């Protein structure tokens, strides 16, 4: 119920949003309409083989470049940008990288025995009527619910055309991962270092980009407290609109509030 | 919801009192209770197909004065019943929660509130395009039917619409 | 009964005669009229104590009740005197009846939930938040009778479910349902409340981001 | 933006209309029917009800007769409780589907629900001995109820729907049909044989009841 | 190897028996209903039929009477085409079961199919009027069939099942009860009143057919 | 073989004549035909039964 | 059928023949007797995923 009630928002609803294409991406996804026949099969191909296979490969590629182009380090006693100072692979660090997967494994047993994620029997099978209040995805996706929330319900009508204010969160991803996947090359456009670094930088050292790095963590917060508005306001005791309009001011005015504030304290 | 005999069941007018919200469904005569093969896949039809869920208000009748109707639905409401769609307009979520003395229709996927006395129009959050309000009457034996279709599409907006 | 009559109407001159008028009729802009409101009303609103509201707000709150089970009784057999309105469910006893209500079938009690409540309580009976400043309040408290009688009168902002909407069976199914997921543990742990996504994630970034992050500090070195 | 259609026009508007359905041609390709049965005639079905009134209009009783393997079957359930005196009470068949308070087809006296051109409804081609136009019999004891049945098969569903309308007429007295034999019993006239009034059909006091058989 | 199990060509067997599966157990215990009915005695359910038997063992009619809501439902269906003559013969319901080609209870000449213990099967507090055990005219036309059905509840299925089994008798004579009129009509001693031999029960010439009420 | 309605029928000696062989299977009287929901996985489970086919 | 068959005879009857084990190894990859409700969707992921990997 939970989780198709979060495909139905996200998936259906979106991409249906979407102008030219969007209900062609809609029935090719669904194979039809949101109650398609195909959606659970395609997902569970995507999940198990596709996305995780591509996942695989980004990360071999990922671990790749971080053993050739050597770790970078932090500024010290002994360090330089031209050496790495720290424990051969073998002896020690290798022990420790093991322990330390030991350890993140042991955790994950014990939040996985101690902590219940996902009680899905008490979430009764997926139905088009049945409602929760809560109604949340995971927490990587609670900023995209928070920005669907807290976005003020602006559409446009062309010629006989409908644009939902869905389409603005599609928008949205595009800039936000626009941002985060090119952001090196606005910082080296922006600032002009084209130079070889490598060590590392005390964030207190980068007063802009410590304050603009603490602008979009404020924003993603933002969005994914806007998310659980709805809880928000059934614990603490907030009414529904006020934590709304909270959200809608504050996604334009807490970012930049937490800029000046992170500027000056990295000074 | 019984265990799969008779999940649908006709109704009627006085089953709904003044301030209460009841999810109903477009269930046909051939579409008979789930006892056979040929049924019980109709009626599955019926319960998962997404525009299908609608929710019937029935409006006190202290606050009928208040009712504001929309162009083309004015007479959409049997007397103090009205049938508006539980797909929300934006996204395509349910809009279950029902709120009476201040009939407000609630969607907690996004927390959109529509105004339920006013034809289903949103009065908060990113919900823009009212609630489709389906035409409803009584038929013969006193049972509630609906008066015909939606006049405007009923789930969530896309490009091809309001033409 | 007469006596009862007598005390209830005691009862009601000094502690809501000003909310309500002395004849039940709502004062304006005050409380409503308790004319038809019923006996199970009456039971319902204050054995959860809600009626000594003792304020005008976006949602009345839940507390201790003011009058106990007798003078809940005699308040509640007063509104029906004067209006005349639904009952608060009995046994053979003739206490309210709590054991009784609860519905054997869970399944069609949980898809009448599910249908129904769950659109603003929750999956699993837990809380929901409304319009502005308004809630609906978790169930785990609420015994089957004051299930039954939520169901039977819509307090505020609620649907009114008839028993011609939910019959006796179905309230009592969803009576059984309610108390059923209220007290059932939580298989696999503790349940982080009932709402899944925000616990988790919250319970997630403090719990395994802390120790995962301090082992790295220990692991790791600083410089 | 605001969407291109909404608001009331200041327009009251009217209460809908009792909802009355048409035939499905989508799904029914054609006219569903209901009871089947041989029905040589312009067309009865298996299925035809009637409602047994009294002088006044008050419930009698409820005759219902239908074909279904080439033997009508029939029944009739009792209207009131306290209906019928307790006694016997003798069914017939009439030719008259009118239930009128009294009718008189012939020139002369009129009684009550004796609106039926003659005797016995019996065959176009039998007017003697007591055909189709004789059924069983009502008796009644201190329950006051009808429910009893006989083998009259002399007509059926194609005869049924004739010219003139049937009905049932429900007398007030029992079946015996001339039963004292000549040898020992006598007419009026002293002839031994029985009298032709009694013969063409069951004669009683003032009808019991009168209810249209045409599907009443 | 091979199997231990291998051949037996001694006791070449013998042909299987019947197959008697047992009734399915409380587990399984769901089975179809038998009926349904207010059943006033040691028990009857909502089915009982009646097969009637001519002097020669040939089927006659099949009656038939069941308990529905209270109130009886009967057909007789015609059990032979040539089995009735193109008239009405006398419907009674006799108290005695037993249908055989010559018995009479008292001392006396023995009519064929004349088993009952007196007249018409009535109530047991019943001796006076034609009740439940009176019945009316059973007609066949040329075709020569009985289906046919009218309302006669003085009786119900508490008293079908009495301490002596009753039967559908067929007669051969009409429903009229004295028709004639006592103001003109007269009998043999000329008392204007009836016969008590056509009062008790339907009388008529030799017996038509008569068939056990008791599941026949 | 019937789409679905009454897929297994009650079988009688004659039917199969000197030298005839027939598929048969276990259908009991609770399994009735395959019109009702109840019914139509009965007789599915009767089909499906691997050792079921003689 | 073809198929079904195959398995049939290969994956059931073989699985199930082996002495210590057989009828253990079987109910393990069926989930129970040989048509179990579970054995496509596992082949499924044997198939798509954990072998071609
Ligand atoms: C998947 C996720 C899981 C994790 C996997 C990723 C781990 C990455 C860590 C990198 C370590 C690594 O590459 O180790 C190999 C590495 C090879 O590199 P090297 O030897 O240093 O060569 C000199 C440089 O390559 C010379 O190059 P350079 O440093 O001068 O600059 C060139 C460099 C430029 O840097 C890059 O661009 C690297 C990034 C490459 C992008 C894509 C790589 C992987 C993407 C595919 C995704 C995988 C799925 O390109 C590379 O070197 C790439 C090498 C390709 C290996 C990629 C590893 C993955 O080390 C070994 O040779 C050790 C293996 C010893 C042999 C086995 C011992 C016993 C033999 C018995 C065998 C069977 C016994 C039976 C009886
Ligand atoms: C949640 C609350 C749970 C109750 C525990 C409350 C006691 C908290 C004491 C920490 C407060 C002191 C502090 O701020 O600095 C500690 C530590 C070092 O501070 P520092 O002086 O600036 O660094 C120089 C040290 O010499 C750095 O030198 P080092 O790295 O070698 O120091 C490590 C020694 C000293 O450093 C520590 O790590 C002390 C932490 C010991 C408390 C954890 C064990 C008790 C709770 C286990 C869960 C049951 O480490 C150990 O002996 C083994 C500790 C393994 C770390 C496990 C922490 C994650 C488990 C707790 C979260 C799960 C909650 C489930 C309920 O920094 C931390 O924040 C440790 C993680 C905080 C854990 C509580 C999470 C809230
Ligand atoms: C869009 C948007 C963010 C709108 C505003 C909504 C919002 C977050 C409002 C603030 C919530 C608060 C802090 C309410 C308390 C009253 C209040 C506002 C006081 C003044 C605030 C203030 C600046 C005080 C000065 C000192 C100070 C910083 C106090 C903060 C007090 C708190 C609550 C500190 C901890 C922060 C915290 C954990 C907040 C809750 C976050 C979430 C999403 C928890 C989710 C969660 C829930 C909802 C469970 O039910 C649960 C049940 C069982 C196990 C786990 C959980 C769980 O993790
Ligand atoms: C990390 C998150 C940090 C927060 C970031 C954002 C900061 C910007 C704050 C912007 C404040 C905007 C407040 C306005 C909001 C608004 O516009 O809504 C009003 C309700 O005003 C209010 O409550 C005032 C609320 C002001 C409180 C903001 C306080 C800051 C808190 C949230 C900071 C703590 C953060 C802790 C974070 C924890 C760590 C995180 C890791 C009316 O609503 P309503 O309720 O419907 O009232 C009806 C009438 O309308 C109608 O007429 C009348 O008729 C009535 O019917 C009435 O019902
Ligand atoms: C490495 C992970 C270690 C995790 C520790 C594991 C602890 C195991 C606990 C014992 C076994 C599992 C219990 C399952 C049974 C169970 O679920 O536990 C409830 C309790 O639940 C509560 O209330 C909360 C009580 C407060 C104590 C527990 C708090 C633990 C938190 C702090 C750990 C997670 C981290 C969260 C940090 C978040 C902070 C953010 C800064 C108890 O019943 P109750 O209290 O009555 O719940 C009400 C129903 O009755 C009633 O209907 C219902 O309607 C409700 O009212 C319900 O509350
Ligand atoms: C302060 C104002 C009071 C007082 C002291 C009492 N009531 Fe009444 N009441 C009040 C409000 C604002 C409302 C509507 C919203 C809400 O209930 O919180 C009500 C409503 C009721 C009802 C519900 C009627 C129904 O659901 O149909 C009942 C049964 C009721 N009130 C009774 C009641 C009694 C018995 C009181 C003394 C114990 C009482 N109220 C006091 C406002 C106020
Ligand atoms: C949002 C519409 C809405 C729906 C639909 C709804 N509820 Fe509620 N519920 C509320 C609100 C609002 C309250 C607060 C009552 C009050 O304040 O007096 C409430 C209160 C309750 C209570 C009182 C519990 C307590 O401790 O006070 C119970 C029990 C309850 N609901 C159960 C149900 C059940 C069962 C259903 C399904 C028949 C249901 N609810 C459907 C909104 C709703
Ligand atoms: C997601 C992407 C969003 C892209 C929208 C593309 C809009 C094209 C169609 C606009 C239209 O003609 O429809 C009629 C309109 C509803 O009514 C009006 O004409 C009055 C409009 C007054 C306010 C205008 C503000 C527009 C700002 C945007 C151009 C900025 C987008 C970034
Ligand atoms: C909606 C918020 C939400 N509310 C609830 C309520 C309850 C619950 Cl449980 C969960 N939620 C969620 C939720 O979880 N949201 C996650 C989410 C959102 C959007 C997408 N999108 C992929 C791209 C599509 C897209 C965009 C551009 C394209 O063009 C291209 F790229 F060029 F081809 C093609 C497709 C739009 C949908 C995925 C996950
Ligand atoms: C059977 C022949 C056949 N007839 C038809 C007819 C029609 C069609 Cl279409 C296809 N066929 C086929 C067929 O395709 N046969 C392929 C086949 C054969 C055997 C196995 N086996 C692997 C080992 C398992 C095993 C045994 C021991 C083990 O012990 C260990 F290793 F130590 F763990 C582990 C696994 C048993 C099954 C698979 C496929
Ligand atoms: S899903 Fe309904 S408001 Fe967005």
């Amino acid at each position: 119920l939970l989780s198709g009630t979060g495909i139905r928002a996200a998936l259906s609803g979106i991409t249906m949003g979407i102008p030219v294409i969007g209900t062609w991406m809609h029935w090719a996804l669904f194979g039809g309409d949101f109650p398609g026949e195909i959606l659970i099969p395609r997902l569970y191909a995507l999940h198990i083989l596709l996305i995780p296979g591509i996942i695989l490969a980004l990360i071999g590629a990922h671990l790749a470049l971080v053993w050739f182009q050597k770790h970078t380090q932090f500024p010290g006693p002994g360090r330089t940008e031209t050496n790495v100072v720290g424990v051969r692979v073998m002896p020690v660090f290798a022990v420790k990288s093991g322990a330390f997967f030991a350890m993140i494994t042991g955790v994950l047993g014990l939040m996985g025995g101690l902590l219940t994620i996902n009680p899905i029997w008490n979430l009764g099978p997926y139905k088009p009527s049945q409602v929760s209040a809560g109604s949340q995805p995971d927490f990587y996706m609670m900023w995209t619910d928070g920005l669907i929330r807290l976005w003020p319900a602006w559409e446009f009508y062309p010629f006989g055309h409908t644009i939902p204010q869905g389409v603005w969160v599609a928008v949205g991803m595009g800039l936000v991962f626009a941002l985060l996947i090119a952001y090196p090359f606005i910082e080296k456009k922006v600032t002009g270092d084209d130079a070889h670094h490598n060590l590392l930088q005390r964030p207190r050292d980068v007063p802009v980009r410590t304050a603009i790095g603490s602008m979009a963590i404020a924003l993603y917060l933002l969005l994914t407290f806007a998310c659980m508005n709805d809880i928000i306001a059934l614990k603490f005791h907030i009414s529904l609109n006020a934590t709304t309009w909270i959200g809608r001011i504050g996604m334009v005015v807490l970012p930049a509030i937490v800029y000046f504030v992170a500027y000056r304290w990295a000074i | 919801g019984r265990p799969g005999e008779s999940p649908f069941v006709k109704m009627r007018p006085e089953d709904i009192d003044a301030g209460g919200m009841e999810t109903v469904f477009p269930w046909r005569e051939s579409d008979g209770d789930g006892t056979t093969v040929e049924s019980e896949h109709k009626l599955t039809e019926i319960a998962m197909g997404v525009r299908n869920p609608v929710m019937l208000i029935r409006i006190k009748p202290a606050d009928m004065h208040r009712v504001i109707k929309r162009k083309g639905q004015e007479s959409f409401n049997f007397g103090e019943l009205f049938a508006y769609t539980k797909v929300c307009s934006h996204l395509g979520c349910p809009s279950s929660l029902y709120e009476q003395q201040t009939y407000r229709i609630l969607c907690p996927c996004h927390q959109s509130q529509f105004d339920a006395l006013e034809f289903a129009k949103p009065i908060f959050g990113p919900a823009a395009r009212a609630l489709a309000q389906l035409p409803i009457t009584i038929d013969e034996d006193g049972y509630l039917v609906a008066n015909g279709d939606f006049v405007e599409p009923v789930g969530p907006a896309f490009w091809e619409r309001k033409s | 009964q007469s006596a009862l009559l007598r005390t209830g109407k005691q009862l009601f001159e000094t502690s809501c005669v000003s909310c309500h008028g002395a004849n039940l009729q709502g004062v304006p802009d005050r409380g409503p009229s308790l004319i038809g409101t019923g006996e199970a009303a009456v039971y319902f609103q204050v054995s959860t104590g809600r009626m000594p509201a003792m304020r005008g707000e976006a949602q009345a709150p839940s507390k201790p009740p003011h009058f106990d089970e007798s003078q809940i009784d005699a308040l509640g057999a007063y509104v029906q005197a004067n209006g005349g309105g639904p009952t608060v469910p009995r046994d053979d006893h003739g206490a309210v009846a709590q054991e009784s209500l609860i519905g054997g079938d869970v399944a069609r009690g949980g898809d009448l939930f599910r249908l129904n409540c769950a659109s603003c309580h929750n999956f699993t009976g837990k809380g929901g938040a409304l319009s502005s400043g308004k809630y609906a309040p978790d169930l785990g408290d609420a015994n089957p009778a004051q299930i039954y009688t939520a169901m039977l009168t819509g307090p505020q902002n609620m649907p009114k479910f008839s028993d011609r909407q939910l019959t006796p069976d179905e309230k009592r199914d969803i009576v059984a349902y309610v108390r059923e997921s209220a007290e059932t543990p939580s298989y696999g742990g503790y349940g982080l409340g009932g709402f899944g996504p925000a616990p988790e994630g919250m319970a997630m970034w403090i719990i395994g981001m802390v120790a995962a992050i301090g082992v790295a500090m220990w692991i790791g070195s600083r410089a | 933006c605001s969407p291109p259609g909404e608001t009331a026009s200041s327009e009251p508007g009217t209460t809908p209309a009792i909802w009355t359905g048409s035939p499905s041609p989508a799904a029914p390709s054609g006219e569903d029917h209901g009871g089947g049965h041989g029905a040589g005639a312009a067309g009865a079905g298996e299925t035809l009800t009637a409602e047994l009134k009294t002088a006044d209009g008050t419930s009698v009783a409820t005759a219902d007769f239908q074909f279904a393997d080439g033997f009508a079957t029939v029944t009739i359930e009792t209207t009131t409780p306290g209906r019928l005196t307790p006694g016997f009470h003798g069914v017939h068949i009439h030719s008259v589907g009118k239930c009128e308070a009294n009718s008189v087809a012939p020139t002369g006296g009129a009684p009550g629900d004796f609106n039926s051109a003659g005797g016995h409804f019996q065959v176009s081609g039998h007017s003697g001995h007591p055909a189709s136009g004789d059924l069983s019999s009502l008796q009644v004891r201190a329950d006051g109820s009808g429910k009893l049945v006989t083998t009259t098969d002399a007509f059926t569903a194609e005869d049924l729907l004739d010219g003139a309308k049937t009905a049932i007429i429900i007398h007030e007295k029992a079946d015996n049909f001339a039963n004292i034999p000549p040898e020992r019993y006598q007419q009026v006239n002293g002839a031994p044989g029985p009298d032709q009034t009694t013969m063409a059909t069951g004669d009683a006091g003032s009808r019991v009841a009168c209810g249209v058989i045409s599907a009443g």
